[PDB]
RNA sequence: GGGUACGACCAUACUUGGCCGAAUGCACCAUAUCCCGUCCGAUUUGUGAAGUUAAGCGGCCACAGGCCUCGUUAGUACGGCGAUCAGUGAUGGCGCUGGAACCCGGGGUGUUGUACUCU
RNA sequence: AGUUUGGCUGGGGCGGCAUAUCUGUUACACGACAACGCAGGUGUCCUAAGGCGAGCUCAGUGGGAUCUCACGUGGAACACAAGCGUAAAUGCUUGCUUGAUUAACGAUUUCCAGUACGAAUCGAGACUGCGAAAGCAAGGCCAGCGAUCCUUUGCGAAGAACAGGAAAUAUGAACAAAUCAUACCAGAGGUGUCAGAAUAAUUACCACAGGGAUAACUGGCUUGUGGCGGCCAAGCGUUCAUAGCGACGUCGCUUUUUGAUCCUUCGAUGUCGGCUCUUCCUAACCUAGCGCCGCAGAAGACGCUAAGGGUUGGAUU
RNA sequence: AAAACAUAGGUUUGUGAUGCAUCCAAGUGGUGUAUGUCGCAAACUGAUUUCUGCCCAGUGCUCUGAAUGUCAACGUGACGAGAUUCACCGACGCGCGGGUAAACGGCGGGAGUAACUAUGACUCUCUUAAGGUAGCCAAAUGCCUCGUCUUCCAAUUAGAG
RNA sequence: AUCGAACCACCUAGUAGCUGGUUCACGUCGAAGUUUCCCUCAGGAUAGCUGGUGCUUGUUAAGAAGUAUUGUGCGGUAAAGCAAAUGAUUAGAGGGACCUAUUCUCAAACUUUAAAUGUGCAAACAACCCAGCCUUAGUUAUAACAAGGCUGGGUAAUUGAGGCACCAAGUGGGCCUUCUUCGGUAAGCGGAGCAGGCGAUGC
RNA sequence: UUUCUCGUACUGAAAGGGAGGUGUGAUACACCCGUGGCGUGCGCAAUUUGUGUUUUUGCCCAACACCG
RNA sequence: AAGAGAGUAGCACUGUUUGGGAAUGCAGUGUCAAGCCGGCAGGUAUUUGUCUGCCAAGGUUAAAUAUAGAG
RNA sequence: GCCCGGAGUCCGGGCACCA
């Protein structure tokens, strides 16, 4: 006998299961912490090979959108024309000693 | 296949198994929800009286009380 | 069953706020719009390849339908409606036998 | 299982009585009920507004509600393994007051009364005594009662 | 000992027949200008006493019917519980116990509150 | 090509509705109580056959020429089935009316899980009807009816507010103008398998999972029917109830007929008749022994003890 | 293993090739057709002999009747700012009217009446689309039924007439 | 060796309210075959019966009882009746029908009367009685009533743990006997009411 | 003080709004050591010689009040 | 000083697909643009006016991701 | 429920069906 219970909603009746029968479709992280060692690896490895250049591109400030994020900062993808301009750096030019350009923000 | 209809033998055993409860005391929920309203509405004006003059009691109560400590 | 024309009803409106005068007529349902959200998700679900996707109900039992009446006022012009029991014959005439 | 509606087995219920009939007489408009009265439910069968169902009939229960014409009563009533308290509301007619507690009233009204008199008793038959007879018949079972018993 | 008005219980108060009734009353009775309603002032409505206790009303009576009450029917009919009771059965008695009804017989034939009132 | 082709049921089918419901009875003097139990109903009808005031008294009977007088406890009427109820009325006639409207999600009863639906009871507010008034009336007393989704109708009249307030319905999400669509509250279109799938046959060519919860054959209980007998005696027998019979009634026995039931068996007890062969019973056809007659002889009827022995050959089927 | 199927014989239907029947998912695709009405395709009956009656209301098929009523897209006009809405036109078919049974099929009752009875040629009356004709029979078709008569046996629920 | 739709591999461990199976010990408790709804009748959901976990308490009884007593209500079954209403029905008597008074015999769907066994309520402390007050927009023409409160005085046997939750199982084919009963000629037959049993249990 | 989630606030279809006590007056005014009041209530405290009383925790019943 | 991809996008009908609901993407046939106040998108259909963001119908491109019966 | 015709009236017709 049911008695009070939720109904339940379990959404499960699409083959996702290995069987004789069926292949599957499923997902595992048993690769986790190797991953992350090998992350790692090629990081220093990174570094080593560009000595002395940073390791990451120089980024701008930018304002999250939504009322929700107004408050919040974070980094942008790339310097604005605008901006480069106000500092006199060719964006060409500026590519080259490892600044990040963005040819579609608009600095409103 | 033919069944029984209906029997009412061995109810009245399992319902003295754990007997005929007595009915509720008749303070227990005594409300007037759906009476006479002229006179419901009344008594709740004399209610909200009953209830200052309560609180002005204990006011008088602990006065006393602290004026002779 | 006979029915009168008229009616000396109450009116709830604000300005006639007493008894006046209804005439009497029978309510008739409407037209379907046909583009109504019900009548636009049928439509919707009936075309393609599956054949009929919904109930029609032929096992009809009932040999009477219920009569409402709407109520028009004449100053002020709102309408009431009235519901009476089923009958197989239904008229207006209000000539008193 | 075939007709079981309100009234099914109501004919001698309801019925009024031999030479009794006619309708709620003076003396029963002008009782007077209050809340927390003990009253007796039976119908009259004469009045047909206001009567209560078959199983209330001789029922005893106390008020709860008074209305102009009206008067509600509580009601106790077994259901399978519980008794549930019932709110019947039936007319004035239907209703007569209870004398299910006169007796109490009464020996508090004695008890009062005896203190009172001591501010300001029977004979035991269970005992023995003398019993003086001045005459003893005897029984015997005489033949002729025997004969008697012939239709 | 009475009457009238308003009542409670609703036959010990009812039904048929007979006899009697001071006073205050009640009632029958007289009459249609006005208010009012009918085929008809018969009922009802408005006016007012010239009479009559004939009737209505009250009291009493009847081996009268009914009704009320107590006995008798009768510890009878019927019933709850018990038996390794009787009997082929149908049924029945026994033990501990509850207990009727009709017929019939004796008695009875309203009790009373409030107000105004004649001896 | 795909799918379907109701249920209950003394097997199933045909029949019927005991499938949603109302009265009397079954029902055992609180309440409750089953059967394909018994006798009957329901899907309607009514602007009056609803509401109120007044006046009157019905069915019937008797005496007189439709009219008149007396009696008349309801023996009439109240739409329909039945029960209950009612006499200056709950009936009949008449006059006026629309309480059959609205009714802030008030409370309760019946079924009952103390759920819904249907029906019903007691109320508070508005506007009214009939009454000189007290008062009665939100249908005709209790049977007469219907979820989710969808469709369709009614209410959110006009003005007032320097601001969304005790007072102006809301949304279509970048913003505005007019259409359109959609929401919130109250009704209507229906599901009678009536707590509510959209539905025709056949199989002997047949299949699967099961069922002795359920039929056909043996066995078991019963004995209506079938068969075989007692008791009484109105009559029949030339007169003579009983040599032999025996009606109208009543009491039994048997399980060799057919019914009634559904206990055992459906992972199987080989289902008619004949042929062959043994055995048992007696309610006795022949053979043995007795009694009696409407038994002269002969031939027979009936009855008793008796089951040791015997009871045939063929035509059509 | 038959009484079934086939058969010769008989009858009906469609069709003159840009055809009738018909295969394939499809095409400058395929079959009867290397054919041409004494042909090909589709049905029913079943040698010979002698015959093959009446019914076109029902269902089906068909018509060189479209005469008119009804209807879908496409078209043509209007009101509106537009979505929308309305009007007109609109084929075959259906309806209406003919043909057809060697298409599927179908093919009646009740009274009275002739010199002994019995039967009823004759009469009357209900009623259909038509009311079973020529033949045949208790037949492999007859419930009642082991029908009734004759023959075959001593005797026949069997056989024959 | 396969046909009212061949064979091979795969979807496929297809679904089954139906049939079969389901592996150690001791201990504490311990049922149901009944209610309502369901294309429901070999199945479910729902309440009841049961287990576990408790909570709040008490030490003579708190809101205790399958039992009595006293008081006070309810009823139309057994019986009785037809010399009383309704229905059925036999025969004489007094004035062929008719009337009056009787008479034989009756009733699940008749009744004036009316048991036994039953069935509501009450018999005190969250209460009662009296005294003096308070409040109200309730009632009454207003002393007087209603209702909610405050402050002082006095108060039916005999058995014994009361009350309140949460979570969940099995069950939803029953059968027999005593007494009361309906259908049937009857039945080891079919259908009900009360109680006790078997099922689940031996001795 | 997480960057996300559950919770400390709910309510209406939605646009939207959004909960302390006492006292005094008819987005009102003034205070803030505090159970809104009533009933039944473990334990503790204080009295009488066992009774009566205070505060009552948790829980439950019935009446306010405040938010949508 | 100019220009920036036409049986293309859109619309009608039909079919399929999507959580996409008066129609999310796509396919077939019919019809078939603008660029002198341009076109597409802004999750409820229509007509009108603003605002915001982009500029389809040509092409290439590591890293972070898969290896559900391989080497 | 539409469009007709013959007598707002009943019938005959061709159509259309999500409580
Ligand atoms: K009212
Ligand atoms: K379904
Ligand atoms: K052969
Ligand atoms: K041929
Ligand atoms: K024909
Ligand atoms: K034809
Ligand atoms: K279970
Ligand atoms: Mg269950
Ligand atoms: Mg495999
Ligand atoms: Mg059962
Ligand atoms: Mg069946
Ligand atoms: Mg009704
Ligand atoms: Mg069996
Ligand atoms: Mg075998
Ligand atoms: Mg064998
Ligand atoms: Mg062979
Ligand atoms: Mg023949
Ligand atoms: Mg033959
Ligand atoms: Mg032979
Ligand atoms: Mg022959
Ligand atoms: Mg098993
Ligand atoms: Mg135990
Ligand atoms: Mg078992
Ligand atoms: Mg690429
Ligand atoms: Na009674
Ligand atoms: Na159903
Ligand atoms: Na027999
Ligand atoms: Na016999
Ligand atoms: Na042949
Ligand atoms: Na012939
Ligand atoms: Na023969
Ligand atoms: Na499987
Ligand atoms: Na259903
Ligand atoms: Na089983
Ligand atoms: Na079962
Ligand atoms: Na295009």
């Amino acid at each position: 006998p049911k008695g009070n219970n939720a109904i339940p909603h379990v959404h499960q009746r699409k083959h996702w299961n290995p069987c004789s029968s069926q292949k599957g479709n499923v997902k595992v992280f048993f690769n986790q912490p190797a991953q992350k060692q090998r992350r790692r690896r090629l990081r220093l490895l990174k570094a080593k090979k560009i000595f002395p250049r940073p390791l990451k591109a120089l980024r701008p400030q930018v304002n999250c959108p939504t009322v929700r994020y107004n408050m919040k900062r974070r980094l942008g993808r790339g310097f604005s024309l605008e901006e480069l301009k106000a500092a006199g750096v060719k964006p060409r030019y500026a590519r080259t000693i490892g600044i990040r350009v963005d040819r579609r923000r608009k600095n409103k | 296949a033919k069944s029984k209809n209906h029997t009412n033998h061995n109810q009245s055993r399992k319902n003295h198994r754990n007997g005929i409860k007595p009915p509720l005391p008749l303070y227990m929920y005594n409300s007037k929800r759906g009476g006479w309203l002229p006179a419901l509405v009344n008594t709740r004006r004399v209610r909200k009286n009953n209830q200052k003059a309560a609180l002005k009691a204990r006011r008088e109560r602990l006065a006393a009380h602290q004026a002779a400590q | 069953v006979n029915y009168p024309k008229k009616k000396k009803m109450h009116c709830p409106d604000e300005r006639c706020n007493a008894h006046k005068s209804f005439k009497v007529v029978q309510y008739k349902a409407g037209k379907a719009r046909l583009y109504a959200r019900g009548k636009r998700r049928y439509d919707r679900k009936q075309s393609g390849y599956g054949g009929q996707t919904k109930p029609i109900f032929h096992k009809k039992a009932k040999t009477t339908k219920k009569i409402v009446l709407k109520l028009q006022c004449s100053n002020c012009k709102s309408i009431i409606q009235n519901v009476l029991k089923r009958t197989k014959h239904f008229e207006l005439n209000d000539k008193k036998k | 299982v075939h007709s079981h509606g309100y009234k099914c087995g109501t004919r001698h219920l309801f019925a009024k009585k031999f030479r009794k009939h006619g309708v709620p007489s003076v003396s029963t408009i002008l009782t007077n009920f209050k809340v927390g009265d003990y009253v007796d439910v039976v119908a009259d069968a004469a009045v047909r507004a206001g009567m209560p169902h078959k199983y209330y009939h001789g029922r005893t229960g106390i008020v709860w509600n008074v209305t102009p014409r009206g008067v509600g009563v509580i009601i106790n009533k077994p259901v399978r393994n519980r008794t549930v308290r019932k709110r019947i509301c039936v007319r004035f007619e239907h209703v007569r007051k209870s004398r299910c507690q006169e007796a109490f009233k009464q020996k508090l009204k004695d008890l009062e009364a005896f203190r009172a008199a001591k501010k300001a008793k029977k004979v035991s038959t269970r005992n023995g005594g003398f019993v003086c007879p001045k005459k003893v018949e005897v029984l015997a079972r005489r033949t002729a009662d025997y004969e008697a018993m012939i239709p």
